[PDB]
């Protein structure tokens, strides 16, 4: 059994490093501890009728630790990920997450607006996001939504999630294995960037096969995503950034 | 194994120079088509912006090819000599015409072609101008912050996944010849062929059609065709 | 600093990369680079703005990308003036490039203009 | 002219080493850029008939910066600081701060009752405190203060100021310098200690000689603290400490 | 104390060489000891409400000493400069002046003819000109004045007086130095030129800070501008040239 220890945190189990790369560095300001921690996201239920969630990095690790603080002090900063989906599941709970970071994770708004959505809710952080059977449309013109619109078979940007492969993926099949690890580099046009507007990443976890058990109405069982900045260092020490979310 | 991955390579790939743009300019009197500024970009057609989307970040030395092709309008018995068609840069920041008599075709310092009509396609190379380290064909964030101290929230409203308004600067086209009572209207169609491209973090196509700028999607959101499941 | 050679002051100088609230308050400005000048001791100070940017080059357009940062001054220590002296003193700003800064993508001035 | 320059802030005129020994180093977390500012407090007027100001470090850098996040989400931390207290003064103005670093500075307080001064009114941070010419005892039975009542000449803890120069002091004697820098280094019966209920040192700004000017009536010229966190390592990440301050 | 002596002529005091090059030489006939004196201008009132002064090169240096006369009489003649702008002002005296050298000095003229002012407005000599805070537009269409307007921020040549730094500068602000000195090389395109109708150099000595004194309603202190002609070779030898100034 794999066990995965890094600065105060430790994780029992396999693991993917996206890209073949792993996190590593380029004054940066770089917290070797109060960084490093694997900071647990908020539990999500895996209903039947569920159709994947969705999450932003580094926004999901924006209230989580020293990292957010960090992250909103600083101007720029490059952060490394590993992002662990641990979803506990019995010998007879059938079903497959596909765990897919996607890298510029760009997301299609519901308005007819094209990139009209709002920084608030395109930044959800650690609630974030589900997605979607079908397309809804925003019909509120008085006072628009301006939130995503995710489709889970077009994987909120278009694409096929069938093709979501290409992506840094990693499946947790229930039968085989409860939970996946995804080592993701810091993936940008740029050495560094801003965090508090940009989103390095986008973390999809979609129920590739629904989820059954013993032929029950309703089964739900949770699924906890447990994210590390690695080699998080941060540059542009300066007043902190308190960005609007309503 | 032994078969050659040539016409796979990424420079073979994108070899092919893509219509980005049309852009309609005449030499009507003044009635607003004597010059016409296109945003350079290539989403303005979906073929060259969905083999970009491919990928994530991209790295090439452009190479634009500008066809001119002109015709008589309003006019069954038309003349008028060859034109000379001023293909204009303004970057980020130049000062942009407002009238097709305007001292900024000067181009004291904007880059500029002048194309004889009739002659070769006029091609010119752009090395890559990106300001970051790639191209961005993807981001997942905004230019603005709303913040809590913002007085009101359009201070920091920005587009999404939109990096900078004024990209890479409009392409001014215009016909340096006179206004002339014959009205000859012109299209240049420009065609972007990325040369010494590196990509990086692919991505899947977009499966359904394209909608503005972003990765947005209004209808046509059907992309697989009805086919049984045992039908061969 | 113009001001008389009596008149005495410490002015904090800082800048504040983008990304946050504009340093509206010297609490706020000395969270980011920042240097302390004092006006008796030194009549000129140099604060260098590090080049601290995402993308290897900023726009010239005001863009909220690219955009470089804020930059403030704030009283330290108030100026301190003793009696036959000017209470109300001007001061002078150069700003200049430091070896490391360069441009690129040559284009058109919006300053100059010419009717026609 | 001393032009002194820590991680991204920068600060032009002596400075005097406290007891000879220089901040130093002992899985600690240490920002080297995050902590290494210049925090500026709140400035502080030198009325004429001002008795003196007190502050608590790092108490006083509990809010500036990530030091004070870093403070509160670990558990113990040790930080060495830099003080400099400048007081702009013209040629014409007369007086002398003495300047003194208490290790363990120890404050009286207002009731009958001993040591029951309140953890709020102890750690005012930022705001700090001022030193009265006699010793007002609390007479609210009901509701006490419970804050400090620190007398000039008593020093606050009972000791003679004039025998206050034992601690690591310096003079800002306006006629020759119009600042002062002292770097403490961590002083403690500890090697790291708690910070949000431990004081490690105790700055005190104490008028010798009153200030006057041209034989003004009223005269009162600024005094800037800029405490700067030196080789501040903390250790013992873990949930963020929110002291109840009323 | 900088004590700088040249021919006959001694000055006591930071100085700065223009363009970093200092006048040199290329049968001319140069003068080792009767042009080297640091011909002294006439002094000018630095008044609370002055907008600035400006000297033409060689032309300032005309009537005085035998370096006019060799001007006059050769046909052409190359002359480096040392202009030393000394401003006694006290303690309690703040302001700060500009001493640009402008090679080339154009002015602008106030006339809406274009390059109309009249060759004895344009070298008035050892007399200078002044700068005005608008540009009075020529109104004598019988008998145009044929002046320049020479405008403060303008820098009487349309450009800005803030970029007027990219000269050869010096500032004399009177807190930290009461005189300036700066050392022109021959600036022309040609490696000689006549100097009667040419003027190599142009000297601006512009307030960039109000002149004040112990809040007093009108102030004004002596201004001296006393230029040294360097390595002043002159050739063509040839009957006096006598100009009309009117
Ligand atoms: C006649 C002179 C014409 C000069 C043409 C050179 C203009 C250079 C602009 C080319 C940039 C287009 C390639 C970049 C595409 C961007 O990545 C996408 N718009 C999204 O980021």
């Amino acid at each position: 059994v794999l066990q995965l220890t890094i600065g105060n945190s430790t994780i029992t189990t396999n693991s993917v490093v996206a890209y073949g790369r792993w996190p590593e560095f380029i004054q940066p300001t770089e917290p070797d501890v109060a960084t490093c921690r694997f900071y647990t996201l908020d539990t999500v239920m895996w209903g039947k009728e569920s159709k994947g969630w969705w999450w932003k990095l580094p926004d999901a690790l924006r209230d989580m630790g020293l990292f957010g603080q960090n992250m909103y002090y600083h101007y720029l900063g490059r952060s490394g990920y590993t992002v662990h989906v641990q979803c506990n599941a019995s010998k007879f709970h059938q079903g497959a997450l596909g765990v897919f970071a996607i890298p510029e994770y760009c997301l299609a708004g519901d308005s007819d607006k094209q990139r009209y959505t709002s920084y608030a809710n395109a930044n959800p952080g650690e609630k974030g996001g589900k997605f979607y059977s079908q397309f809804n449309r925003d019909t509120a013109v008085t006072s628009p939504k301006r939130e995503f619109c995710p489709v889970d078979y077009l994987l909120g940007c278009g694409v096929l999630l069938g093709n979501a492969f290409v992506y840094p993926h990693q499946i947790i099949n229930l039968r085989t294995n409860n939970s996946a690890t995804i080592v993701l580099p810091y993936v940008n046009a740029m050495a560094i960037d801003s965090m508090v507007k940009h989103n390095n990443w986008g973390i999809a976890i979609l129920p590739l096969s629904p989820l059954d058990f013993a032929q029950e109405s309703s089964v739900e069982i949770p699924i906890t995503v447990t994210i590390a900045p690695m080699c998080s260092e941060f540059n542009g020490l300066r007043n902190v950034t308190a960005p609007k979310f309503q | 194994q032994r078969r050659s991955r040539s016409e796979s390579t990424i420079e073979s790939f994108f070899a092919r120079g893509a219509c980005v743009a049309i852009i309609e300019v005449d030499n009507e009197e003044p009635t607003q088509k004597l010059f016409a500024m296109w945003r350079i970009t290539y989403k303005d057609t979906v073929q060259l912006r969905r083999k970009l989307e491919f990928f994530t970040y991209s790295r090439f030395d452009m190479e634009l090819t500008f066809v001119v092709t002109a015709n008589f309008t309003n006019t069954n018995n038309g003349h008028a000599l060859n034109q000379v068609y001023q293909i204009m840069y303004i970057p980020p920041g130049a000062p942009t015409p407002k009238s097709w008599d305007d001292y900024t075709w000067q181009t004291s310092s904007n880059p500029s072609i002048f194309y004889t009509y009739g002659a070769a396609p006029a091609r010119i190379s752009v090395p890559y101008v990106g300001l970051a380290n790639a191209y961005s064909h993807f981001y997942d964030g905004f230019a603005k912050v709303p913040l809590k101290t913002d007085a009101n929230d359009q201070i920091g409203d920005s587009l999404y996944s939109a990096m900078t308004v004024d990209d890479f600067g409009v392409l001014a086209i215009r016909v340096v010849n006179d206004h002339n009572p014959t009205k000859v209207t012109s299209k240049v169609r420009i065609y972007m062929k990325p040369k010494h491209v590196r990509v990086w973090c692919p991505r899947p196509p977009r499966a359904v059609p394209y909608y503005g700028p972003g990765v947005d999607y209004k209808d046509n959101l059907n992309p697989l065709s009805e086919k049984g499941l045992t039908t061969y | 600093f113009c001001g008389s050679m009596m008149a005495t002051g410490k002015i904090l100088v800082a800048y504040a990369p983008p990304g946050a609230q504009p340093p509206t308050s010297r609490k706020e400005a000395m969270l980011g680079t920042h240097v302390i000048w004092d006006l008796g001791l030194q009549s000129s100070c140099t604060m260098v703005v590090p080049w601290i940017s995402n993308v290897t080059y900023r726009q010239t357009t005001q863009d909220s990308f690219t955009e470089g940062g804020y930059i403030s001054m704030f009283y330290q220590t108030r100026i301190v003036v003793p009696l036959s002296t000017p209470k109300s003193m001007s001061m002078l700003g150069f700003v200049s490039a430091c070896n490391d800064f360069s441009v690129r993508l040559l284009r058109d001035t919006t300053h100059i203009s010419q009717s026609a």
